[PDB]
RNA sequence: CGCGACCUCAGAUCAGACGUGGCGACCCGCUGAAUUUAAGCAUAUUAGUCAGCGGAGGAAAAGAAACUAACCAGGAUUCCCUCAGUAACGGCGAGUGAACAGGGAAGAGCCCAGCGCCGAAUCCCCGCCCCGCGGGGCGCGGGACAUGUGGCGUACGGAAGACCCGCUCCCCGGCGCCGCUCGUGGGGGGCCCAAGUCCUUCUGAUCGAGGCCCAGCCCGUGGACGGUGUGAGGCCGGUAGCGGCCCCCGGCGCGCGCCCGGGUCUUCCCGGAGUCGGGUUGCUUGGGAAUGCAGCCCAAAGCGGGUGGUAAACUCCAUCUAAGGCUAAAUACCGGCACGAGACCGAUAGUCAACAAGUACCGUAAGGGAAAGUUGAAAAGAACUUUGAAGAGAGAGUUCAAGAGGGCGUGAAACCGUUAAGAGGUAAACGGGUGGGGUCCGCGCAGUCCGCCCGGAGGAUUCAACCCGGCGGCGGGUCCGGCCGUGUCGGCGGCCCGGCGGAUCUUUCCCGCCCCCGGGGUCGGCGGGGGACCGUCCCCCGGACCGGCGACCGGCCGCCGC
RNA sequence: CGGCUACCCACCCGACCCGUCUUGAAACACGGACCAAGGAGUCUAACACGUGCGCGAGUCGGGGGCUCGCACGAAAGCCGCCGUGGCGCAAUGAAGGUGAAGGCCGGCGCGCUCGCCGGCCGAGGUGGGAUCCCGAGGCCUCUCCAGUCCGCCGAGGGGCACCACCGGCCCGUCUCGCCCGCCGCGCCGGGGAGGUGGAGCACGAGCGCACGUGUUAGGACCCGAAAGAUGGUGAACUAUG
RNA sequence: UAUAGGGGCGAAAGACUAAUCGAACCAUCUAGUAGCUGGUUCCCUCCGAAGUUUCCCUCAGGAUAGCUGGCGCUCUCGCCC
RNA sequence: GAGCCUUGAAGCCUAGGGCGCGGGCCCGGGUGGAGCCGCCGCAGGUGCAGAUCUUGGUGGUAGUAGCAAAUAUUCAAACGAGAACUUUGAAGGCCGAAGUGGAGAAGGGUUCCAUGUGAACAGCAGUUGAACAUGGGUCAGUCGGUCCUGAGAGAUGGGCG
RNA sequence: CGACUCUUAGCGGUGGAUCACUCGGCUCGUGCGUCGAUGAAGAACGCAGCUAGCUGCGAGAAUUAAUGUGAAUUGCAGGACACAUUGAUCAUCGACACUUCGAACGCACUUGCGGCCCCGGGUUCCUCCCGGGGCUACGCCUGUCUGAGCGUCGCUU
């Protein structure tokens, strides 16, 4: 607001002229003189709680937390159940993370990029954007956002020859690089596990740049994985091996109800 | 108003801050301006570096700093002196000169004058006519660079003495006890008043 | 996508200019397509219209084998109005129909020197 | 008596030139409350702010120490993070509250009065000639300013003058043009890809499935708008170190004008006054035996003066050199000129104002100050007949629709008219329980249940039962035959044909240096480089374990379709 | 034919009109004619506690810098010879300042309400204390023998966390006595035994982000005054020349 | 025509000063403050009070204790004691 | 969500069917014509019965009070669709020269005059008007301002700030 | 039997709530730095063929000239339709113009009253003669001109 309906002077009646104690603006002739001036509960007032400029928008998070959702996006994006589950059509796609050749970021065109997902089978995915690229709902079409347009495939690479090129108009494609990896383009809507096309430096340079468990990351400076909760965490493996079946009480299964 | 076992809370809100608040919502603009400022000054410039003047090795004055060290600003006219070079000629070749900063070690006397040295060897330097005062030829393909960063000489050097390998000695390690601090406390509280003693002792016969 | 940073994505300044944009700006809003051997026969895409160009109207009431010229180019309201498409009001006065350029194919064009010059630059940029 | 010169002066519609006033978000100078808090109110806080007054620029102010510090010292001003809600101030209550360090953006330093030396070598004006595009200067001839002091040389970081040394050959202001540059310098005009194909709904299509085994077509262009609806291709827009022209600014290269610094030695010079400071009194500050500013009085020194945070005396030491001046940068901007974006509002909201809004209107005036958006795709805004004087109807007509008819999208509630149904002396209305009536729903109302197995009744089909042929899968043995995982050695092998880290080494390795006697002394001390050793990965074979989400082949039983 | 139901009517019983101030409201207490829209615990800073996550004796880049000019990019990523700095790892004192390990064994000075030398252990002890360990014993259809097998346990032991108590250590004061060392033998420093004050030590648990509650200051849940100050406008009414 | 706000003017009533005068009007500080009135917006479930101690220029208020809720933690029975 | 749809979204109405204990919801039927929703997270200017609540609208009151200060109207004709009111004739009255008359100053600003309309206005009405639309109208040496000073207001010199 | 009243449903009338749209606001950020004595900001008055407001302009008055683009403005009659002539509209605008008040400037402002110089006519000339053009505010700086001084001095009666 930062300048409110405070422009009207205006002053109470009091005892007398017993229309109420809300200030009221002061004059005649214009139908306006003798209204509800400024207060939360009148015509053309002022709002409650004027939102200020200086609200805390901004919030500061842990590198090592932004650095531990990368890797929990990035571990999330290899099983094919979860990428499966957010949505993407991996049916006749191959292999998971798929490693692409090095020619792949020398396009220049991108006639190639789209006979490249359709041999790749990315292509389905392209074509569910292609297939829901439907109006917004609600009152967000006057800002400029028309377009419930949902995310597909991520193609994320190194040494930037063309490939953006080649990617930047294919509808639901997001243009990403390892150097630079952004969880709001890895897991948007903060569901993790999407669809990501990797290339042979880029799925080369993945471990040297976050490493093992046996050595640091050589290029970042103070960054190790972090340790696993369970280290084999298969739980119907672990409740059927014969270890903890040795030591078991017996299955109770008697219902033992109510007797009238 | 208060309330239980809580802190005494003295905000300084009194006064009208709604008016007077900056807010740093163009932080991301004053980086792109200044790091388009920095490139600016890197391209029409000059091929001088970025950061231009070598600053010296300075040492804070405290009890706090003073085992550090830092990039202080000028070198200081009688160490631009022992150097030998005039000060606007080295305000040219790119000198620091601070006229203010003196002179009481000879350690960093001779500190500042090597790294004088230094960059006097460092020095490429290109005269207007071709007829090459103090240059040669193009020298390292015109010297291959034409931009350094952070400084020429990096100018921190945080210096490590070691001193690892030694054996345990005689008996200072029997002389060099706790009582040497308090006595030379207990000296410097009664240095003055033992010699005012002193000379009423010589003064009473 | 959009890149310069100079030029709207904004709907109320791109519904502000184009109902408030000049006459020379309003020539170029109010362009029309060609037909397919003329675009052959000129290597361009399309061009402004004028008084005497000939129309085949391609959509609305009117659909197709009506080669008729435009008599009226309103262009505050960004209409033309063919000779051939009438319609009869009460009295029986006829009146010519509202026909937006966009849903027309030019199928000649009007001959002149600054036409030439145009379909000259038109055909060095599409190069 | 008169004439002349200087000095104080006055006049003009004298020649030329300059300030007024506006905006005022940012900045500078003065001034200045009170509501509020202290649960009361005087000190205090609100506040060195609101209001008032005076000034200018895109920035202003400040700015080259009469500084900070007190130790291995730094070193113009501004701005951010820290210092720090700390030192300190305060009816020591409420509350108020910096700074030096240190890390960062920026980096630029300088000039004058005095001291003397140069024959005032200086500057303004008038007139003619050398001359230039769009306009103004180097010379020529005389009227002034200035010796009560112009200009050069000079600035506290020392400077100047005369010998000796060995060198430097210099600059900045015109004028035509060349290829340019990091967005491929500034802005302005005009132009640049690809279905409008076939079928069908629709008033209208931008809707609906498809366009050959190369995915109909363009894509460095799938942002957005208008178009009769929901568009990448139908249209200006969008991408592009895409392209052409016109206009403007910069830095190379022909003439006119200026052109002596460094080191040694000798001599000489060396500084801002009613100012600092002291007393006193007001305001202000965190500044307390008084931080800053100001009034009155007293009012200097030259081994001086100020600062050294508790007043005063003596003494030592550190640092600076005030009472003269200029200076870009980082910084601020709710006014203005264009510009872009929004987890914001959507006509009682958002600016008072989406509209002929500071408008209508009110008060003498200072001033106060609104309500008010939407027909349709296109007016195609209803021709014509008829009742009435007209307002208004009845027909007819346009449109997909007047169930959109000129404040006309959608059209609720309160309220009212009529129709249909029901009831009526305890004002109306309500909760529990039924009964009656009415609308409406599901169903066929003596005729409505399904799924399995088996024994009978009639017709039609081909597997299954068993084997041969075949691909695909599960399962495990020899883990045959190979990959990969875990500790462990070895080849110390890529240690020189390797990565990372170590205030663990090597003065018998090297270089740049210091010390002692061009050479010698590890004789000792600093830094850099080579290797020496420690803690994880890169190949190998060999064993041990796991053959476990690591997977292939050979074979086996048990699945399976054709 | 069936049908509860926001349809209507009748009948029996019960049933004062809501909201708040109040010990007490249907009140002869106040507000409410009716209807539609708007309308009241927000935001910032600070603190405390709890919860959730990351790292963990460390933690955090919020301040800048680095990436090619990209719509989302005012995002995100990185710095490590950017950790300066904030908080914590050290407290006690007004301050000068000082500043947390003790115990055992053997030899000796008169083991003397007393100091020295060598070696060892190491954050002390008591009573409770989840859990854990050893295990008497007996228990599996008809003969001795055995191994896991069905199957617990008397009694004993080490004792987490935490509670109570005793003891020890540090800092400032208080009382009493003796000793040691000299970059120089002094109104020099240090030590000992008891009694107290501390927000301490006695194997450290913090840092950052987020969420919830509460408090404080800001207009602070919304509306409300009699009042005060600053700057301007009125003698066209009226009062007086 | 002159006197303009703590001012004017008053044969004096504190009367008049533009329907306002025991201190005019307009705008700003200002959304002044209030221990004092009125109000405070969806459902269900579970628990559920006090008007009392002490202190205050305290008596319509607040602080403290008490009453209450929420979040847990440490343990114990679950096989003649 | 390969979500819904111009073969009809939001919104609204509903003696329809139903669910939940409730916050509410789903479907049927009718207008409507272009946008809407389910799930997981996210963020609020997020829920109304009151506040002599603010804005806007509408009832009972209610076709009620009221259209009563100043003596008063009546007949005929005309224009007109239409006359208690307009115009004319005639009669009867009032104001009665300190006027219900003829003209000015201040103030109003076209209200003055002619023609036409009667939906607005005139508190009933009009064929009427100071309403509306169209078109006209104010002529100065000798009327006044202009000139002069009156109480007073005011700038330079000067002083103060 | 009807009237009145009550409760629903349909339809109709007041009403403009909800929903949908937005040439409008609000917030944030970037770039530049610009008023006036050569008449600013502001105000008055006037200007269109039919023209009240807003917008645009200043007696050249809904714009002039020039450049760019290229066949219109439009509600209606008109008019240049010419383009192998100069060319409608629109944008830019760098050239011309810009009434009066206003810092406002000849005095005060009652559109009042002057005073100089020059040019055209009216008695071919001023002598308080009509129209037109230029000038006429305060403060101040530099220089020129004029002159006041029993302020100081030289020479001279
Ligand atoms: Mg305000
Ligand atoms: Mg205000
Ligand atoms: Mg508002
Ligand atoms: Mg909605
Ligand atoms: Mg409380
Ligand atoms: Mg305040
Ligand atoms: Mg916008
Ligand atoms: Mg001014
Ligand atoms: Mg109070
Ligand atoms: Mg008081
Ligand atoms: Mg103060
Ligand atoms: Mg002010
Ligand atoms: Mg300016
Ligand atoms: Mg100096
Ligand atoms: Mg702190
Ligand atoms: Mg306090
Ligand atoms: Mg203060
Ligand atoms: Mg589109
Ligand atoms: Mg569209
Ligand atoms: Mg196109
Ligand atoms: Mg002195
Ligand atoms: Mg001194
Ligand atoms: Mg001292
Ligand atoms: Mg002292
Ligand atoms: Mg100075
Ligand atoms: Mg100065
Ligand atoms: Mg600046
Ligand atoms: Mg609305
Ligand atoms: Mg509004
Ligand atoms: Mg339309
Ligand atoms: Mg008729
Ligand atoms: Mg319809
Ligand atoms: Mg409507
Ligand atoms: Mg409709
Ligand atoms: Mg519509
Ligand atoms: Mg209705
Ligand atoms: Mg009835
Ligand atoms: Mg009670
Ligand atoms: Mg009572
Ligand atoms: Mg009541
Ligand atoms: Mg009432
Ligand atoms: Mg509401
Ligand atoms: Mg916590
Ligand atoms: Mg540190
Ligand atoms: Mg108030
Ligand atoms: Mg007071
Ligand atoms: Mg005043
Ligand atoms: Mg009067
Ligand atoms: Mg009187
Ligand atoms: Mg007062
Ligand atoms: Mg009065
Ligand atoms: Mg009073
Ligand atoms: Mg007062
Ligand atoms: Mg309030
Ligand atoms: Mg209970
Ligand atoms: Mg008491
Ligand atoms: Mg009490
Ligand atoms: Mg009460
Ligand atoms: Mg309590
Ligand atoms: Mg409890
Ligand atoms: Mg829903
Ligand atoms: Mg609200
Ligand atoms: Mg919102
Ligand atoms: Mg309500
Ligand atoms: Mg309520
Ligand atoms: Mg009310
Ligand atoms: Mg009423
Ligand atoms: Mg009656
Ligand atoms: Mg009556
Ligand atoms: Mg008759
Ligand atoms: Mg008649
Ligand atoms: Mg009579
Ligand atoms: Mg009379
Ligand atoms: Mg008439
Ligand atoms: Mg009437
Ligand atoms: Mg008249
Ligand atoms: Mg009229
Ligand atoms: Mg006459
Ligand atoms: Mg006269
Ligand atoms: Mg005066
Ligand atoms: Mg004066
Ligand atoms: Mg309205
Ligand atoms: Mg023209
Ligand atoms: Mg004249």
């Amino acid at each position: 607001s930062e300048l409110a309906g405070h422009q009207t002077s205006a002053e109470s009646w009091g005892t007398g002229r017993a229309v109420a104690r809300i200030p009221r603006v002061r004059g005649g002739g214009t139908h306006r003189s003798g209204q509800g001036a400024f207060g939360n509960m009148c015509r053309g007032g002022r709002m409650f709680a004027p939102t200020k400029t200086w609200r805390r928008w901004h919030r500061r998070v842990n590198t090592t937390q932004k650095r531990y959702a990368i890797c929990s996006a990035l571990a999330a994006s290899a099983l094919p159940a979860l990428v499966m589950s957010k949505g993407h059509r991996i049916e006749e796609v191959p292999e998971l993370p798929l490693v692409v050749e090095d020619k792949v970021e020398g396009y220049k065109k991108t006639k190639e990029a789209v006979l490249l997902l359709k041999k790749l089978k990315a292509w389905n995915d392209i074509k569910k954007v292609y297939a829901s690229q439907r109006m917004r709902a609600g009152k967000g079409k006057m800002r400029n956002r028309r377009r419930i347009q949902r995310r597909g495939p991520c193609i994320i690479y190194n040494e930037d020859n063309g490939i953006i090129k080649a990617f930047r108009n294919i509808p639901g494609i997001t243009l990403l690089n390892v150097s630079k990896l952004n969880i709001l383009k890895l897991a948007p809507g903060g569901h993790v596990g999407r669809f990501c096309i990797w290339t042979e430096s880029a799925f080369r340079k993945l471990d040297e740049l976050y490493g093992t468990w046996r050595k640091a990351a050589s290029l970042k400076s103070n960054y190790n994985l972090p340790m696993h909760k369970m280290i084999n965490t298969d739980l119907s493996r672990i409740l059927k091996s014969p270890e903890i079946q040795r030591a078991l009480r017996a299955p109770r299964k008697k219902i033992h109800r109510r007797v009238l | 108003a208060p309330s239980r076992n809580g802190m005494v809370l003295k905000p300084h809100f009194h006064k009208d801050w709604q008016r007077r608040v900056a807010t740093w919502f163009n932080q991301p603009a004053r980086k792109i301006r200044r790091r388009k400022a920095r490139q600016a000054k890197a391209r029409r410039i000059a091929p001088r570096p970025a950061s231009g003047p070598i600053r010296p090795i300075v040492r804070c004055p405290t009890v706090r700093y003073h085992t550090k060290v830092r990039a202080g600003r000028g070198f200081s006219l009688e160490e631009l002196r022992v150097a030998g070079i005039h000060k606007k000629v080295a305000r040219t070749i790119g000198i620091s000169v601070d006229p203010r900063r003196r002179n009481k070690s000879t350690e960093s006397l001779q500190a500042n004058v090597q790294r004088l040295k230094e960059y006097r060897s460092k020095l490429i330097l290109f005269p207007r006519k071709p007829s090459a005062p103090k240059k040669g030829d193009s020298s390292a393909e015109e010297l291959k660079l034409a931009t350094q960063l952070t400084g020429p000489v990096m100018p921190v050097r945080n210096v490590y003495k070691k001193e690892k390998a030694r054996v345990i000695t005689e008996e200072e390690k029997n002389f060099k006890a706790f009582a040497s601090l308090r006595m030379a406390r207990a000296n410097a509280r009664l240095f003055g008043i033992r010699a005012k003693r002193a000379k009423e002792a010589a003064e009473q016969d | 996508m959009k890149f310069n940073p100079f030029v709207t994505s904004d709907r109320s300044k791109n519904r502000k200019r184009h109902f408030n944009a000049p006459s020379h700006i309003r020539r170029k809003i109010m362009s029309s397509p060609l037909s397919k051997e003329l675009r052959q026969k000129y290597n361009v895409r399309s061009m402004p219209i004028r008084k005497d160009d000939e129309v085949q109207v391609v959509r609305g009431h009117y659909k197709g084998q009506q080669i008729g010229k435009v008599v009226q180019v309103y262009r505050k309201k960004y209409v033309i109005y063919i000779e051939r498409v009438q319609r009869e009001k009460a009295n029986g006065t006829t009146v010519h129909v509202g026909i937006h350029p966009s849903k027309v194919v030019i199928t000649r064009l009007k001959l002149d020197k600054d036409r030439k010059k145009i379909l000259e630059r038109k055909a060095k940029s599409r190069q």
